[PDB]
């Protein structure tokens, strides 16, 4: 029993998702096959899974894995929610679809917290994570303590600042930080391209956010605007990990091959190959 | 019931320090104006090699020792510390068998059931116990007496080495581990294994007194030890990452409750106040 399903979720550059090739009608080059469910209409439940091609830095590992630990696998897109959300004490996203047994194991931009690590096992981190702040250069904000962002009304006019709501950061906020919290669901972002162009054309100050995802569009940033704040200083520090099932059989090989992985340098050629930028 | 907690000498994760002619643990603060909390932790004091090993009571605090304090209080156990036998973190040697010394030895060999310390999670060792999610992220970097002027890892007087310019690591560590195992650094495992330390004090003390001219080690240690010795300086960045985890058994029925709590400090900041308080 070695052929897996297996939960994605597109966020460049740890996830890429292409149209499958017009002449092939295959995945080819650096890509694998991944599928995604998308529904007829909105008056029915009916849909289709349509074939996709996946790439990305954690599509590389996956490849490794499944080489390495020995299994074949049926990568997916996950179609209801994201990374993850506990919404009336039920988890959708990444985190439901191996809570609720239909994947074996998510793969992807994956923040490893206390309370998904309630429901599900995470492995070894495998990239570094955790909260930064994207600014304008220069932009003078000390962290996430800053009374900026801790006391917004106290300024006039008061510090403009968001994230894109139901992962991992804005449940850190929430948990840590209850008025900085309920002040910036105003400045919610629909996701991290409407960030940017909020924060490069002057519509918002602040954009707070995953660390991995912060210092890879930082590098990537035209004209090197966009910083994170600090040395790219990060608060709350944690990793992407794969999300497994409680009592998992695949933990162990998986764990040991991240590990193998890093101490190679195997890790390290895949920072080279996906995320290093210009800036 | 009550854990036995074994520990190695490292600051700033561990400081140790002989108790008063009372027994007790001299009464400190930090410049924050509140207490040092400080634990006993018996352990040997004459270091010499094939020497017998005297167990005296002794002070114990730092990083590490808040963050035991803190996973008893959370998870409501009590303990005893105790610094290492061999004063090693812990590797596999060959005897036809293999063994692991150090932390590692006395975790496996029941003389230990927690081990909290600068402990670097990596694939030998995982083989065999259980790693708790990282409570700090660093690396591997050079320590050099200022005026030393050397690259980093790529240098010729590293890759290409000499006895005109000796450069170490400490024995028996996840360092020893990494220049062992990675074939591309065989040509600096050899010139290594022929200078290697006891201990990473005795490694930074020789840079000091020019025994030393290169130290390869944990950033975390050798960055605090550049900020406090002004003519030590690290050279370059890091040249390898890799993260502190706590120890224990793939049996012990903690496991799941410290990866958790670890989780918890990191998220609401007590893991970066740590790090305040005692690295930056
Ligand atoms: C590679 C990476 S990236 C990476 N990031 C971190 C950063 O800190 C944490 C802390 C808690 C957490 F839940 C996840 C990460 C630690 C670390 O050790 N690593 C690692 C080595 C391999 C893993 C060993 O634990
Ligand atoms: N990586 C995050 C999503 C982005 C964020 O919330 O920072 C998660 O797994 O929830």
């Amino acid at each position: 029993d070695n052929h897996l399903s297996i939960v994605t979720l597109e966020e460049a550059p740890f996830v890429i998702v292409e149209d499958i090739d017009p002449l092939t009608e295959t995945c080819v080059r650096n890509t694998v096959p991944c599928r995604k469910f998308v529904k007829i209409n909105n008056s029915t439940n009916e849909g289709m899974n349509v074939k996709k091609c996946c790439k990305g830095f954690c599509i590389d590992i996956l490849k490794k894995l499944s080489r390495t630990v020995k299994f074949t696998y049926d990568l997916y897109l996950v179609t209801n929610g994201k990374h993850g959300k506990k919404v009336n004490n039920v988890w959708n996203g990444m985190i439901g679809e191996v809570v609720y047994q239909r994947a074996v194991m998510a793969v992807g931009s994956l923040t490893i917290n206390e309370e998904r690590s309630e429901v599900v096992d995470f492995s070894v981190p495998f990239v570094e994570t955790g909260i930064s702040v994207m600014v304008s250069r220069g932009t003078q904000v000390t962290g996430l303590s800053d009374k900026k962002f801790q006391r917004p009304h106290d300024y006039s006019p008061p510090f403009r600042f968001g994230t894109v709501p139901n992962g991992s950061t804005e449940r850190n906020i929430r948990n840590n930080y209850p008025y900085m919290h309920q002040y910036m669901t105003k400045f919610n972002q629909k996701g991290v391209e409407d960030a940017l162009v909020s924060l490069k054309t002057g519509k918002l100050d602040a954009f707070i956010y995953d660390a991995a995802v912060l210092n890879y569009k930082a590098g990537r940033d035209e004209g090197c605007k966009l910083v994170t704040i600090g040395s790219g200083y990060i608060f709350a520090t944690t990793g992407y990990g794969i999300a497994l099932q409680k009592g998992s059989p695949w933990k162990r090989q998986i764990d040991l091959a991240l590990l193998q992985f890093v101490g190679d340098g195997e890790m390290e050629e895949l920072e080279t190959l996906w995320l290093t930028g210009i800036c | 019931t009550r854990l036995k907690i074994v520990t190695i000498h490292q600051e700033p994760f561990v400081y140790v320090k002989p108790t008063l002619s009372d027994g007790t643990c001299k009464e400190e603060f930090t410049v924050n104006g509140d207490p040092v909390k400080k634990v006993i932790c018996t352990g040997p004091n004459d270091t010499s090699p094939g020497s017998p090993r005297h167990t005296v009571p002794q002070c114990c605090y730092g990083f590490c020792i808040d963050l035991l304090i803190k996973l008893a209080r959370t998870m409501n156990f009590t303990y005893e510390v105790h610094l290492v036998a061999d004063g090693k973190f812990g590797t596999q040697e060959r005897v036809n068998k293999k063994e692991w010394n150090g932390m590692m030895g006395e975790l496996l060999s029941g003389q230990a059931d927690m081990i909290v310390a600068p402990l670097t999670i990596n694939n030998e060792r995982a083989q065999y116990i259980e790693f708790s999610k990282p409570f700090k992220y660093q690396g591997l970097t050079i320590l050099v007496k200022k005026g030393t002027r050397i690259t980093g890892i790529n240098d010729p007087r590293l890759r290409n080495p000499s006895d005109k310019f000796i450069y170490a690591t400490v024995k028996q560590s996840s360092v020893d581990i990494y220049f062992r195992r990675q074939v591309e650094l065989s040509t600096m495992y050899r010139h290594m294994e022929k200078h290697n330390y006891e201990s990473a004090a005795e490694a930074i003390q020789a840079v000091r007194d020019n025994k030393l001219h290169a130290f390869i080690w944990d950033s975390a240690v050798l960055e605090f030890e550049a900020s406090q010795k002004c003519d030590l300086v690290t050279t370059g960045e890091l040249f390898f990452r890799s993260g502190f985890g706590i120890g224990m058994r793939k049996d012990s029925p903690w496991k799941q409750n410290v990866s958790l709590s670890i989780l918890k400090s990191h998220e609401n900041g007590f893991m970066e106040d740590l790090d305040k308080t005692w690295v930056r």
